[PDB]
């Protein structure tokens, strides 16, 4: 998941915000 | 807006700065 | 341990640190 | 919320628990 | 996104955030 | 500058980028 | 509490958490 | 000792809490 | 260098800075 | 003070810390 | 201590090498 | 150069402080 996808490649910002509540 | 390489902590801090007053889910694996 | 203000950023890292991978949400609308 | 009882006010980090999944 | 205040080492962090591989400046004197 | 737009003021991400080189 | 994965400078900021006023002590190895 | 320990493994915040003054 | 207000954990943060291997106490009680 | 090793954000933390209201900038390959 | 001469007041890095062990 | 020499290396305060302005 995003926490994963961050650290083992990498993620913006946009895919970042899809977890603001 | 560049891509991002965040471990740990910075991946919090990164929600912290992109979701301000909503708040955020941080949901990892296992 | 200890009881502090934690604010910001500073209390997401700290619910990063209690949580880890239990994860957590962070909703200062409440 | 969390903000009210932790950076308003103080807490501990056992409280900070109470906002873990 | 959102609109927060962002000071100090906060602020260059949030820079850092968003620039990254572009690099960026800190000029507080402006 | 930058102080004063995101600290004393608040500034969103993308003014944070007008201070990417 | 979890378990913790702390290197470097995120180990001070967990005993900073964990100790508060009491502070704490940083000793590494050499 | 506890820097490297929890560094090249883990660590518990109790076995931090004994670094406190 | 500078000389700037440095609070809380970015205070022990730049102790770790400045002192890194030496290690460090911080004893905010004095 | 001691060398350094210092990855992503924390550089910039350090270039904080180090050069205070001059402020710095930061600028990565590529 | 140490808060009171880098909180309260300023100090420089020179200082806070008055803390390292 | 210092973003590169301090994650891959080690750099010092002193090589930092070339890059205030
Ligand atoms: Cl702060
Ligand atoms: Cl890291
Ligand atoms: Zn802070
Ligand atoms: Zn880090």
């Amino acid at each position: 998941g995003i926490v994963e996808q961050c650290c083992t490649s990498i993620c913006s910002l946009y895919q970042l915000e899809n977890y603001c509540n | 807006f560049v891509n991002q390489h965040l471990c740990g902590s910075h991946l919090v801090e990164a929600l912290y700065l992109v979701c301000g007053e909503r708040g955020f889910f941080y949901t990892p694996k296992t």
